[PDB]
């Protein structure tokens, strides 16, 4: 809407709209295997939601969401619910593809595809980016000069090109913005996109289970912030970590806030 | 950018420079001479290289595009090997190898539209990968005994300079692309079977092609040349050649 | 310059000094062998170069310093640009060697040298500090009464000292401040140096390539700050880190500021 | 306070001439003597720099003001001198062969460089102003440069083959090259053995003084062949021992340190 | 006027007419054929 608001400071704060936005709205956890593992109980789903249901959510408004692995997670996540919340396992061996996963679902992309074979692209600016899912994503990039040949690479030769990726299941890749750079991907098992990043997405909210903050959303070094939806706990278990999600789930729903662009049931929009 | 982009950097009324930036697959093949000298079949008196064409018609970005490559080489040494002075040893005069110090030439051409009317270019480059150029069998068929072979024999081709040339043919004459070859020799060596003679370096001038339809090797090429901006004109391709009538 | 500036606020705000920066300066990168092994190019250097100069900066302004190991950098860093980037590897066992580095390239130290045997030294103030250099320090320290005697420790009885070094390439020492300590040091190795912490270096860019932020640049456990140029990235790759750097260079240059106290290449000034 | 700006001070003509500073200047400040190996040789004595210290504070710098810093020979301390004191005093022998090596060491030292680096192998380089220059330091440095045209191309020489570039430096330990201002030049240098540096020179280092113990004065500071200065603190003696010029030194040390003034920088 | 001269007679967009006007030295010869 082009139009404006208009409003007053006089006016008077309305009732809360907690206990109605849980009513006519869904909660969905994003756990992983490892939870209903270590728990060996198959009525925990059941059990949660009678919890949920003294802090105010009904029987079946909350859902549950296996994912064997983050990386299984971050190939062509679909998040298809009203309120997200996703519990992230930390290990160093998995820091930023777990940072790629949270730059991918916290924020909103608009999302093209790309042909590589007949076409050679660019990023316009520093919110263009290539994003590439799939089972091994194995991409190289050759910069280009004022003519179309390669610098420090060879545009036929594959091996002279530089690799930003081996064998990952989700790439979040930032070149030079100004140069062609012809690609090379492993295209039968993934598909790479020329994705911006627009206003984040309030619907969903990462959990960090283990370790420090790391997780650095913006590619620039700068600013490493920490949104308000990025969490962070301490664990030793994982029927504690419920539990704490359950008792501080209106905390975790005022820090997160209902979208505003669409609906849509993937991780990025399509625009061709 | 597109891989087969075509820009225009200038344009007067009747001419124009034309940039072109275009990928490749030269499919190029050696061809050997082989001159056996008289008497009984024990002495042959040249085993060289010929200038070779091979015309073939590969697939672009959903287009198919007719070609026409030739393959030469410059600067091989001339070796030979002599075991005796007798109508009945196995001897050959002259023969041709390839090493360092020589030179692979590829004249390469197109119907494409960089090639219509190109005489003049400048801005010239090209990006090609390196390929292995591996000898292949030649069986010397003497009259009577044993049967040598000549097997064996590997060596790398990589990219060099680039420039222009005309490919002279008795049917077409092509104002071509010129991608010259240097040489590092490989392990594979080439030895004349039943022979004292083995473990020396280069590729043989008898079956260079190792019983191989054509070397592969893929490449790009940006360029920018004058073409009239009437997208309408034909420089003179065909040939019909009478020439060397005293010999 | 002693005397006092003045100005307004109704003057106007005069054009970007970027992109005459830029061609009027020298940038000058650091980076590990670790990162020239993983590229395995012998062209990566003209390449940046060339991805550069879509950025602004010349052929001739930016320059590449590979340094094999923390420590072998720390010992005596030389740096002499006029915009100085570090790309630091993360290792828990380095926490403090990385960190004590960090301490002495981003800040700006004055030096006078040290004759342990001839005399006996002090600290006045809270940056008033023995910094260390060489190949293979081992300090020790014996802590001295009113009365010139010593404090569980012997003035003689070198293997009564209190050891706060083992081996270590570039210590930086803070001892008690107002007692006098009798030292010992491998001098033929390493050499030691009685250094006050002045303002900041505004030249200098850490970037931490991997884990959490762990640098405590002032030795005191209060702070724990961590200042614009000192940044932090999540990696796997390398050519992935440079192509960032350089889309962000602007940042960078942005978050720093060119020097104000004089032309110096070392880390450290000497006033005797 | 403000540091990084100039700004503009005020004065008179009617202020009184404030008292004197030496005396005071010596207390709170530090001397350093860079002598060579010959010196200590003709003399053979162990305590000789203990016997300056205590005459030096006759003059008022006490003892653990005074520093002797010893070098072998001229092109050894050539190599990287590193003056790091409050006030610095080099005594130079003259010998006809050295002359542009204890001139280029004048050059380097009296006045104050801001260097930044090079990448010989990458880029090619050209010298902007009168003041730029490339100062080249190691044990063995030899240097070679080829001058380039407009589209990139050699002047009586070839870019590739390294033979054809011209010799400015053969063997050297320090040299400072000026070439023609306006021309990129590509160089070959033994960056195994030197390191090379784009070198602008500032305003003198006042901070040093030079001291020609035997011949003429040769020092050609600067590298136009117009001006052939001679600075106050190029300082000229004649010997035939190196007892009489330490003696020298030190009854005189106050008019040296009066040519010397403290570094701005 | 010079020997081996370089002029200009005229200039357009792309093209342009030049004048050459230079020294040579043909050093040439024959070659003969013989059949028995
Ligand atoms: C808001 O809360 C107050 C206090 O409980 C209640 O009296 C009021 O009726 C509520 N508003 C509405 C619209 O019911
Ligand atoms: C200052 O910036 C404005 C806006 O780009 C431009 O029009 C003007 O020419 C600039 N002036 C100077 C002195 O750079
Ligand atoms: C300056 O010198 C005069 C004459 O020697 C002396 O009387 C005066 O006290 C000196 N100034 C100071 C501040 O001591
Ligand atoms: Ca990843
Ligand atoms: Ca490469
Ligand atoms: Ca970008
Ligand atoms: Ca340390
Ligand atoms: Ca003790
Ligand atoms: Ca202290
Ligand atoms: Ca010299
Ligand atoms: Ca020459
Ligand atoms: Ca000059």
């Amino acid at each position: 809407i082009n139009l404006p608001i208009t409003g007053s400071m006089d006016t008077a704060y309305a009732n809360s709209t907690q206990e109605e936005t849980f009513l006519t709205s869904t909660l969905c956890l994003y756990y992983p295997t490892e939870a209903a593992t270590e728990i060996n109980d198959n009525s925990w789903k059941d059990t949660l939601s009678q919890l949920f249901l003294t802090k105010g959510w009904p029987t079946g408004s909350v859902y549950f969401k296996e994912y064997t692995d983050i990386a299984s997670f971050s190939v062509d996540p679909q998040l298809y619910c009203d309120y997200n919340v996703v519990l992230m396992k930390y290990d160093a061996t998995l820091q930023l593809d777990m940072s790629e996963l949270a730059d991918l679902i916290l924020n909103e992309w608009l999302c093209n595809p790309m042909d590589i074979t007949l076409y050679y692209y660019q990023q316009t600016d520093e919110a263009n980016k290539w994003i590439s899912m799939g089972s091994s994503c194995t991409i190289k990039v050759c910069p280009l000069n004022t003519q179309t040949l390669g610098i420090g690479c060879l545009t036929t030769d594959t091996a002279t090109f530089e690799e930003v990726a081996t064998a990952e299941k989700l790439v979040i890749t930032d070149v030079v913005d100004g140069v062609n750079h012809k690609l090379d991907v492993t295209t039968a098992t993934c598909t790479i996109r020329n994705c911006k990043k627009l206003g984040p997405r309030e619907n969903v909210a990462v959990i960090q289970v283990g370790g420090s903050d790391v997780l650095d959303i913006t590619a620039d070094p700068t600013t490493a912030p920490q949104t308000e939806r990025m969490m962070r706990i301490n664990w030793k278990k994982w029927w504690q970590v419920f539990y704490t999600v359950v008792d501080y789930v209106n905390q975790i729903i005022q820090a997160m806030s209902k979208r505003s662009r669409s609906l849509n049931s993937a991780a990025f929009y399509y625009r061709i | 950018a597109q891989a087969n982009e075509d820009i225009v950097v200038s344009k007067t009324s009747l001419w124009k420079e034309m940039q072109y930036n275009r990928d490749i697959t030269i499919r190029f093949k050696f061809a050997s001479s082989i001159v056996k000298s008289g008497g009984l079949g024990y002495k042959w008196s040249e085993i060289s290289f010929k200038p070779a064409n091979y015309q073939y018609t590969y697939t672009r970005d959903g287009e198919e595009v007719t070609a026409h490559t030739t393959c030469s080489v410059n600067g091989m040494n001339d070796f030979n090997f002599n075991g005796g002075s007798l109508p009945t040893d196995f001897v050959i005069s002259r023969y041709e190898v390839i090493k360092e110090n020589s030179y692979v030439y590829v004249d390469y051409w197109d119907d494409s539209q960089a090639f219509r009317n190109m005489v003049y270019v400048r801005s010239l480059a090209a990006n090609l990968n390196s390929v292995i150029c591996t000898g292949g069998d030649y069986s010397f068929a003497l009259p009577v005994g044993q049967w040598p072979v000549m097997t064996g024999g590997a060596v790398s081709l990589h990219s060099a300079g680039v420039t222009l040339s005309t490919q002279f043919t008795d049917f077409v004459s092509l104002n071509s692309l010129r991608f010259r070859f240097r040489l590092t020799v490989e392990e594979p060596s080439f030895s004349i079977t039943r022979t004292r003679v083995s473990r020396l370096y280069g590729l043989p001038a008898a079956n260079p092609n190792n019983g191989k339809e054509y070397y592969e090797v893929a490449g790009r090429f940006s360029l920018i040349s004058l073409v009239p901006s009437n997208d309408d004109y034909q420089t003179p391709i065909t040939n019909s050649v009478t020439v060397r009538q005293d010999l």
